[PDB]
RNA sequence: AGGAUAGUGGCCUACCAUGGUUUCAACGGGUAACGGGGAAUAAGGGUUCGAUUCCGGAGAGGGAGCCUGAGAAACGGCUACCACAUCCAAGGAAGGCAGCAGGCGCGCAAAUUACCCAAUCCUAAUUCAGGGAGGUAGUGACAAUAAAUAACGAUACAGGGCCCAUUCGGGUCUUGUAAUUGGAAUGAGUACAAUGUAAAUACCUUAACGAGGAACAAUUGGAGGGCAAGUCUGGUGCCAGCAGCCGCGGUAAUUCCAGCUCCAAUAGCGUAUAUUAAAGUUGUUGCAGUUAAAAAGCUCGUAGUUGAACUUUGGGCCCGGUUGGCCGGUCGGAUUUCCAACGGGGCCUUUCCUUCUGGCUAACCUUGAGUCCUUGUGGCUCUUGGCGAACCAGGACUUUUACUUUGAAAAAAUUAGAGUGUUCAAAGCAGGCGUAUUGCUCGAAUAUAUUAGCAUGGAAUAAUAGAAUAGGACGUUUGGUUCUAUUUUGUUGGUUUCUAGGACCAUCGUAAUGAUUAAUAGGGACGGUCGGGGGCAUCAGUAUUCAAUUGUCAGAGGUGAAAUUCUUGGAUUUAUUGAAGACUAACUACUGCGAAAGCAUUUGCCAAGGACGUUUUCAUUAAUCAAGAACGAAAGUUAGGGGAUCGAAGAUGAUCAGAUACCGUCGUAGUCUUAACCAUAAACUAUGCCGACUAGGGAUCGGGUGGUGUUUUUUUAAUGACCCACUCGGCACCUUACGAGAAAUCAAAGUCUUUGGGUUCUGGGGGGAGUAUGGUCGCAAGGCUGAAACUUAAAGGAAUUG
RNA sequence: AGAAUUUGGACAAACUUGGUCAUUUAGAGGAACUAAAAGUCGUAACAAGGUUUCCGUAGGUGAACCUGCGGAAGGAUCAUU
C-alpha cells in the first residue's frame, strides 16, 4: 500500500521532469509535501504549484521550470546529528556548491544550509538538485 | 524496496541476515569453524617440523611431464603424514631419510601448487640448515 | 487490494464535494432521524437504512442531512446491536459455509474459503476489541457461533 | 518470622504462596574468550585484532578449609586430601618460579644463573635499613628514527654553439668515457683524556693512528605476461628443473642450469601463515535472484517490520548579535539605523505562561513639586493608597515516548593537534632571555572520545492520551459529610464553636458544551450480472472391448519390410441387440474461471467468488509476513469397489555384432472410484507480494454509461443481438525504445553510482552433494532440515564467425 | 587458666561405582568420491546426435541407460478466420 506520500510525490515530479513535462499532478498532498515543495520553490527548482481541494486529502499541480535534475526521498527518515549532515551532503549531492539536503527539525522542515546557520538538526527527508 | 527491510527499527533483522549469510564466505566459515586448528596438517601454524619417512617421485600433472621429487614427512607435533616438495635442481640429495625438515605451506593457502598433485608443503630447512644455503653451497649439513 | 484475493477493482461510491446538501431536500433532520429510528425498529441494519433512505427518499447522506452517521444515531436511540454489522455478516457467512461443509466433506475449496472468511472474522474482531466495541476476551469460537448470528 | 553477616538480600532455616525466564533467542553448546583504555587497515561506512607497559578481575600444581590480622578465604601463611616430587642412617623430615635469573620439556616460536639502590617510588620504630619493585648493562635485523659505502680536479673523444668553426683553432667550456692520473675530505675502526655513570659500557667531545682495488669490495630478488628489467652467449633436450596464476622445458629455451648485461627495493630484501585493503566477491551506505548461483508449488497467518490524510496558519510591531561602506584629515586598512543579508527574543492580532500562601515594590498602568541645556522624538529629583506578576520553597500539579540542540561526563597513555632547532627525525616536555654581579620569564594547550545515564532548549517528524450510557471541564455560587490544624482560650491534656486548609458528594450557574475526513486504502451490505471456480446428484453421447444373434467366404492383423497371432470348427468384414468401464471429440480461440494444483455432456440442489454499479454502512479495521496451518498434477502406498481402454513389470516376434532398447502382438500393477496416506514436478511467466509513476495502438472477455444508430419479433415499441463512443476490471497482443540490460531481450526486466516507497524468501566459483550425520514427518517409497574432509582454474551465461 | 582426648553440626577435599555430555581414535569387511594421460565394454548426451531433450515418480537392465504416467520447451512449431 501507499507508505510514503512524499516518496510518491517526488517520484511523480522526477518522472515528469525527466520526460520534459512542464507540469505534474500529485496525490494525496500532505503538508510535509507542501513544505518540501516550498523549499524547492524558494531555491528555484520548481515553479508555482497549486493545491486542489477535494474534501479528502487534496491534490497538487506543480509547475516545472526544467532546472530540477533529481528530487528524492531518504527512507527511513534517519536521525541526523549536526556533525553528520556533511556526510549526507557528500553522499547525496553532486557538488559542494549547489544542491540541498532537506531535513525536518523541531525548528521546521528546511534545507541543510538553513540547518547549518540555525544550528539545528533532526531527521532527513530528502534531497534536491 | 528491492528486498531487504528499510525500517528505522529493522536493525535486528539486518544484523541477523548478515550473520546468516556470512556462512557463505570461505574465510568466515573456516575461521568460525576453527578448521585450521581442527582439520589441517599444521594446526593453524605457518611452519612445522617433521621427520623424512621416504623419498617420493611424484609424476607431475599433464600437460607437464616430470618427476617432482617430494618427501613423505611425519610431523613431530601431530604425527600426521604430509607430502612436501623439495625445491631446486637437486636438493633431494640433501634431504635423505630420517632427517628432520622444516616445512612450510607454498602460498596457495592449501590448494596444491602448479603441476604437483596433492603436495601442499615445501621443505625449507633440513637438519637445521637452509635448503637454499645447501643448494648455493653457503653451508654444509652436520654429519655428526 | 482485495485482502483475500488477487482482485484490484476500484468500484466505490464518489460522495459529492458538498457537505451541506442538496438544495432540493425540504425535509427536516429530525424527520430523517425518526425515519431512521423506525427502520431500526423494523430490524434494519444501518447499511439497509441508508440504502432505503437514498432510494425511496431523497436522503443523499444521512450524516449530511442529519448531524451525524446512522450507526451513531441508532446507538444514541438505544438501537445498537450486540456486535457490529460487518462482523455479524462475516459470522453469518462463516456459519453458512460451515453448514455446507458438514454435508460436503470433499468440497475442499469451500474449506479453503471458510479459512479465508474466518481469517477475516478474526482480524475484524481483533480491531473491534482494540477500539473497545467488543468486550476483551470476546472470541469467535466457531462451535457455538450460530448463537450470535442465527 | 528467625538465624547468620560488617551490613541488605533465599545468604540460610521454619512455615506459607506458585511463582520466575523465554522466538525482543530463555535454557543449553562452542570459544584456537580475561574485560576495557586501545591496535592494524581503512575515501566514507566498515573488517580484524587487543595473552602483553595503564585501569578492573582472577590465580598461584588441583580442590577445599582456616589462623593472625583494619584488611587475606593469603599460598616466598598454615591444615588436609589428590597429583607430582626431595632428603633419609628407613626412624623420619621437608616441598610449590603464572616473582628475577636460570634449567628441562614443548614446540615455527621468545635473551644474563650479570651490576646497583644513583634515579622512580614503596615499606618499617624509619633522613640512615631494605626493596630481582625498579634502574643499569648483557643477548637481541620484533618494530621504529636518522643515514657511510665517496667527493672534486687535470689528460683523452662528445659536440648545441659564432666570423658561412673556412676543414677543427679563437682562452669553446668537459654533463658522459680513458681497471688512467692529482692532491684534498671524512668517519667505520683504534685509543691519551675528559665527559658520561652508583661504578662502569656506550653515546656526545677529543690528542695521536686510520682508503687507493679508497679488498674499508651491499645485499636480496628478479629480466615471457601480470610487472620494472635480454629473444645475448654456453649447457640440457617433456629430463633436470622452473612456474602464486597464465604457462616454460620434447635440439635457436628471452621462463630451467650458468656467464655477461639489465631492472627493482636497498642495510635491507625474500619465503610461509594469518589478517586488513583491493571485496559493490557480505552489500546500512552498497550486491545479485527471466536465462550466469539464487522467487518457497500455492494461499492463510502469529511474533517482526511497515502503515493514507487532517488540528496556529498568516500578517504586524519592538528589542536585537554579526561584514563592510566611505576622517580614509594614519601615504587600498577604525567609525557608524546609509543600511542590506543572516540569527535569537518579546508582544498584538479570539492566543495557558496551572497553582494558593509572601518578601520582588514594573524598561512605573496613572507625572502633587520641578521642562536653570538660544528650537531636537539618542541624559533627571523625597513619587497621587502606587495589576508589589523583573525568583526564592511547599500545591484544589502534573499525558507518556522517540528524535534533535547545548552543557557536563566519558582516568592517564594512545589518536588528531598547539608550542618548542631532541644538530635532523622518531621522540621528549621541555625550554627561552639577561645585566650569568647575586635571576627574570613563557609552557606543559586544544579537539575527538560515539551507546546508556544526567541537566537543558526545540516542538517539525513518528507514535501515544483525552469529553460518547458524559462518571466532561470551567466556578464568582449554595449545601452536606469526613479529615487535619497554629494563634489562643486561663496555664497544662482532652470535648468543642467560628475561622483555616485536603478530599468526596449533593444542586445552581456558565458554555458555540463535547464525535476530524471519507483515502481512485481496506472490510461489510445491496443490485443486476458473469464464469469449462467447487461439492452432491442426475442425464446424454458416440467410441473401445466383449457377448449373443446375423449373412457371405479365404484370408485377417501388423510393418519400412516382415514375423508373432486369429482363421472352412468361419477369422477379418456386414447387420440387429445388449453389457461394462472409462472419456467428454468437433464447437475449442494468443478466449473464460480458479490461490495454485487445476477446471469442457445436460439438468437440479448447496454454499462460495471476482469485476462492475452505488450521493449505502464501518472508519484505518491495512501491506508483507518467522513460527504456525489449509490446499497441492502425475507417479506411488493401504483397504474396499471397479477393472472397457491403454499399459512401468513380464512374455513374445522382429532388427542388429549384440538389443535385456526403439518397432509388432499380448499382458500384471496402474489407469477409474470410495476411505485414508504421500507432499513432490521444467509445480515455469524459470520473473515474490503490496503501492505510485513513465508511450503510442488496435483487438478481446465481464460490468456500466450515452446515441431522436441497425435488426428481428405486432411493421418499428422495448428486451435481445449487433454498431459506434466512452469508462472500470481482466487474459493477452502489436509498434517504438524513451529507459534498462552482457546480450537475448524487457512497458517491465523502466523510474539504479543522479545508488533509499513498504515487506518476505533465496544466492555468494566449479565439484564433493542435496552426499554423510543428527533431528523430524511418513506404513513405505521417501520428504523437510542439512555439513565437512577432500578436490579443482575454471565451470557457466549471452551473442559472433566458422 | 588449661593441653591430650572428645559429642553433635555446618563447610567439605578426596576416592569407588554408576550415569551422562564432549572431543579424539583402532577396526575385518562394505560402499562412495576424487585425482591420476594415453586400460576394457558399449555410444547415453551435443545435429531431428540418428527413439527430440529434460523434470517428478515408479519399475527394469552389464553400463551408459530403457520404459510407462503426468509436466516443461531450455524444441525440431511463436503460424490455418
Ligand atoms: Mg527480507
Ligand atoms: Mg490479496
Ligand atoms: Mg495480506
Ligand atoms: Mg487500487
Ligand atoms: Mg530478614
Ligand atoms: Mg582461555
Ligand atoms: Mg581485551
Ligand atoms: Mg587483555
Ligand atoms: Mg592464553
Ligand atoms: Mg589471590
Ligand atoms: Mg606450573
Ligand atoms: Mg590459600
Ligand atoms: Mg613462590
Ligand atoms: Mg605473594
Ligand atoms: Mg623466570
Ligand atoms: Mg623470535
Ligand atoms: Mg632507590
Ligand atoms: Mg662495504
Ligand atoms: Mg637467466
Ligand atoms: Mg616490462
Ligand atoms: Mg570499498
Ligand atoms: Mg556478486
Ligand atoms: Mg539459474
Ligand atoms: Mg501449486
Ligand atoms: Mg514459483
Ligand atoms: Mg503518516
Ligand atoms: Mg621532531
Ligand atoms: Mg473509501
Ligand atoms: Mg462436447
Ligand atoms: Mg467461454
Ligand atoms: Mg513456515
Ligand atoms: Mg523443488
Ligand atoms: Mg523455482
Ligand atoms: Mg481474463
Ligand atoms: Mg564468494
Ligand atoms: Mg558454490
Ligand atoms: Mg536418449
Ligand atoms: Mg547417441
Ligand atoms: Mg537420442
Ligand atoms: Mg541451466
Amino acid at each position: 500500500t501507499r507508505s510514503s506520500v512524499l516518496a510518491d510525490a517526488l517520484n511523480a515530479i522526477n518522472n515528469a521532469e525527466k520526460t520534459g513535462k512542464r507540469q505534474v499532478l500529485i496525490r494525496p498532498s500532505s503538508k510535509v509535501i507542501i513544505k518540501f515543495l516550498q523549499v524547492m520553490q524558494k531555491h528555484g527548482y520548481i515553479g508555482e504549484f497549486e493545491y486542489i481541494d477535494d474534501h479528502r486529502s487534496g491534490k497538487i499541480v506543480v509547475q516545472l521550470n526544467g532546472r530540477l535534475n533529481k528530487c528524492g526521498v531518504i527512507s527511513p527518515r534517519f536521525n541526523v546529528k549536526i556533525g553528520d549532515i556533511e556526510k549526507w551532503t557528500a553522499n547525496l549531492l553532486p557538488a559542494r556548491q549547489f544542491g540541498y539536503v532537506i531535513l525536518t527539525t523541531s525548528a521546521g522542515i528546511m534545507d541543510h544550509e538553513e540547518a547549518r546557520r540555525k544550528h539545528v538538526s533532526g531527521k532527513i527527508l530528502g534531497f534536491v538538485y | 524496496g528491492k528486498g531487504k527491510p528499510r525500517g528505522l527499527n529493522s536493525a535486528r533483522k539486518l544484523r541477523v541476515h548478515r550473520r546468516n549469510n556470512r556462512w557463505a564466505e570461505n574465510n568466515y566459515k573456516k575461521r568460525l569453524l576453527g578448521t585450521a586448528f581442527k582439520s589441517s596438517p599444521f594446526g593453524g601454524s605457518s611452519h612445522a617440523k617433521g621427520i623424512v619417512l621416504e623419498k617420493l617421485g611424484i609424476e607431475s600433472k599433464q600437460p607437464n611431464s616430470a618427476i617432482r621429487k617430494c618427501v613423505r614427512v611425519q610431523l613431530i607435533k601431530n604425527g600426521k603424514k604430509v607430502t612436501a616438495f623439495v625445491p631446486n635442481d637437486g636438493c633431494l640429495n640433501f634431504v635423505d631419510e630420517n632427517d628432520e625438515v622444516l616445512l612450510a605451506g607454498f602460498g596457495r593457502k592449501g590448494k596444491a601448487k602448479g603441476d604437483i598433485p596433492g603436495v601442499r608443503f615445501k621443505v625449507v630447512k633440513v637438519s637445521g640448515v637452509s635448503l637454499l644455503a645447501l643448494w648455493k653451497e653457503k653451508k654444509e649439513k652436520p654429519r655428526s | 487490494g482485495r485482502m483475500h484475493s488477487a482482485g484490484k477493482g476500484i468500484s466505490s461510491s464518489a460522495i459529492p464535494y458538498s457537505r451541506n446538501a442538496p438544495a432540493w431536500f425540504k425535509l427536516s433532520s429530525e424527520s430523517v432521524i425518526e425515519q431512521i429510528v423506525k427502520y431500526a425498529r423494523k430490524g434494519l441494519t444501518p447499511s439497509q437504512i441508508g440504502v432505503l433512505l437514498r432510494d425511496a427518499h431523497g436522503v443523499t447522506q444521512a450524516r449530511v442531512i442529519t448531524g451525524n452517521k446512522i450507526m451513531r444515531i441508532l446507538k444514541s436511540n438505544g438501537l445498537a446491536p450486540e456486535i457490529p454489522e460487518d462482523l455479524y455478516y462475516l459470522i453469518k457467512k462463516a456459519v453458512s459455509v460451515r453448514k455446507h461443509l458438514e454435508r460436503n466433506r470433499k468440497d475442499k475449496d469451500a474449506k479453503f474459503r471458510l479459512i479465508l472468511i474466518e481469517s477475516r472474522i478474526h482480524r475484524l474482531a481483533r480491531y473491534y476489541r482494540t477500539v473497545a466495541v467488543l468486550p476483551p476476551n470476546w472470541k469467535y469460537e466457531s462451535a457455538t457461533a450460530s448463537a450470535l448470528v442465527n
